[PDB]
């Protein structure tokens, strides 16, 4: 979005709670409560760093990206999927939901009927997150790795400084400090043999993971430019059963989509022609 | 395939806005796409409900939302202003207006009794005729 | 009068959207738009003689290099397997 | 019952599984037959280097073994993870079309 | 041609709304029989 899109004071939704994953002032940055369970759920180096492995930051700051979150779920809210197809158009939450209903096949008069009802489940379901995401901790494992893997690269890379690769001391200023030029020769060129190819394996490595993190954020974005921004008619793309809306939510290098979708529950039988 | 060959409802996929159709073209090591998307120009405001109570009974749009001017209301298609009597053949009912949040009260204009009332003038004007003979 | 700048970027221009329980907004005019959008589908085939690029023309070097094992063969198939994967991208692409 | 014809009579269409499995066994064939290589050793059996040449000497060719030996298991392995990223992204498609 | 059709009456808005009219009509006519 290239408008940042700011929510009501008012809250009235038709009954539809917000609050636990729309931002609160009482933070000095503007994350949620989900969002603001995200990052402690995740645990995001100086003798790495003195040997010249230096971690870059982010180009966008998490309050950027809190302040995107927020924006798209504003606009997503407060005016469906209007916001993503050109300019915004405001439209009350129940509406928008009838819509949704009748998107997925289901005459939009259900959603009125029940209304009170709907929102009473969709404001327990979001509970329910709350629940699941505190108690549980391998749920956000899909993150974890991800800053794992990275980890034990980087301190492999920095392990590698420990081998001799043949040569007599595992110290550069060891071989400088014992051997001649002509001798001490042998010995270095074969420690930067061995240190070339550790760099040749961890950059090999960093660029196949890349490419996989690479693909998974554009998996994200799609499911970002359908799911939020609109209405996906595939089935099990966007949530499991009948996809009604989603919300985006930041997370340490990561995006958590939260899905609301209509499943149905109670079937009788009947005699078809 | 889904943007030239066909037409794509996945949203911000063949191109920003709602994509109406695209076109290929070949550039050095690669394909360029012109996509030609409807985008929503110039929005306009307006007094809107979720149904209908007119006979007792609530009515909801087959197509389309209710709109109000502030005076009086229609049926508009969602993506475009084009205002329509409420008519029984542009909504349906379901069941009653108690339980519906935020209904108003309309009335829906039935395209039969008009037909009906002048074939009843119709029928009283005969009648009068001929009670004259 | 000009100078090189820093600042804190800009997400976009704030735009508070007027909600309400009972207000809809309906546009009465469209535009037609065209985007651009550029997509890579194939890149050069390559092909590296691996003993003509190590050790060209010369009989004693490929001596030392055909002790190596089947290293340039592995390296000419990955490059031919890239090169029929170009072939394969383009027509997949434009062939439908 | 087309399909019964079409897949009992040619054997190409399920080519684009064969060559799934022949190139992992090509990738690992090729990974025997690089343990035939002298890899600049005087002899490419490593019992051979042991029985025949004193631990002080014996050591400069057995080195040359396992540098060969590991920048031949190092190629596999950067394959075998570019072919693994290949086959999981036609597993995502799979899945997708699933 | 269809397979597995039943039997069941479909009911046409048109028709009561038409037979008020029949009996209104009828109502009259034996009103109009009266003087």
């Amino acid at each position: 979005v290239k408008q940042i899109y700011k929510t009501p004071p008012i809250k009235d939704f038709g009954g539809f709670n917000f609050s636990q994953i729309l931002p609160d002032p009482s933070k000095p940055s503007k994350r949620s409560f989900i969002e603001d369970l995200l990052f402690n759920k995740v645990t995001l180096i100086c003798a790495q760093k003195f040997n010249g492995l230096t971690v870059l930051p982010p180009l966008l700051t998490d309050e950027m990206i809190a302040q995107y979150t927020s924006a798209l779920l504003a606009g997503t809210i407060t005016s469906g999927w209007t916001f993503g197809a050109g300019a915004a158009l405001q439209i009350p939450f129940a509406m928008q939901m009838a819509y949704r209903f009748n998107g997925i096949g289901v005459t939009q008069n259900v959603l009125y009927e029940n209304q009170k009802l709907i929102a009473n489940q969709f404001n327990s379901a979001i509970g329910k997150i709350q629940d699941s995401l505190s108690s549980t901790a391998s749920a956000l494992g899909k993150l974890q790795n991800v800053v794992n893997q990275n980890a034990q690269a980087l301190n492999t890379l920095v392990k590698q400084l420990s081998s001799n690769f043949g040569a007599i001391s595992s110290v550069l200023n060891d071989i400088l400090s014992r051997l001649d030029k002509v001798e001490a020769e042998v010995q270095i060129d074969r420690l930067i043999t061995g240190r070339l190819q550790s760099l040749q394996t961890y950059v090999t490595q960093q660029l196949i993971r890349a490419a996989e993190i690479r693909a998974s954020a554009n998996l994200a974005a799609t499911k970002m430019s359908e799911c939020v921004l609109g209405q996906s008619k595939r089935v099990d793309f966007c949530g499991k059963g009948y996809h009604l809306m989603s919300f985006p939510q930041s997370a340490p290098h990561g995006v958590v989509f939260l899905h609301v979708t209509y499943v149905p529950a109670q079937e009788k039988n009947f005699t078809t022609a | 395939s889904e943007c030239v060959l066909g037409q794509s409802k996945r949203v911000d996929f063949c191109g920003k806005g709602y994509h109406l159709m695209s076109f290929p073209q070949s550039a050095p090591h690669g394909v360029v796409f012109l996509h030609v998307t409807y985008v929503p120009a110039q929005e306009k405001n307006f007094t809107t409900a979720p149904a209908i109570c007119h006979d007792g009974k609530a009515h909801f749009p087959r197509e389309g939302v209710f709109v109000s001017n502030g005076t009086h209301w229609f049926v508009t298609q969602r993506n475009f202003y084009e205002p329509q009597i409420i008519t029984t053949d542009n909504t349906f009912v379901s069941g009653n207006c108690d339980v519906v949040i935020g209904i108003v009260n309309n009335t829906v204009y039935d395209p039969l009794q008009p037909e009906l009332d002048s074939f009843k003038e119709e029928l009283d004007k005969y009648f009068k005729n001929h009670t004259s003979p | 009068s000009q100078s090189i700048i820093a600042y804190t970027m800009s997400l976009g221009a704030e735009n508070s959207v007027a909600y309400s329980n009972n207000s809809i907004a309906i546009p009465t005019n469209f535009t037609i738009s065209v985007t651009t959008e550029i997509l890579p589908v194939s890149m050069t085939k390559t092909s590296v003689d691996c003993t003509m690029y190590i050790c060209g023309d010369s009989t004693e070097c490929s001596n030392l290099l055909l002790q190596y094992g089947s290293f340039c063969t592995q390296l000419n198939r990955a490059l031919t397997g890239i090169a029929v994967e170009q072939d394969k991208n383009t027509q997949e692409v434009f062939a439908q």
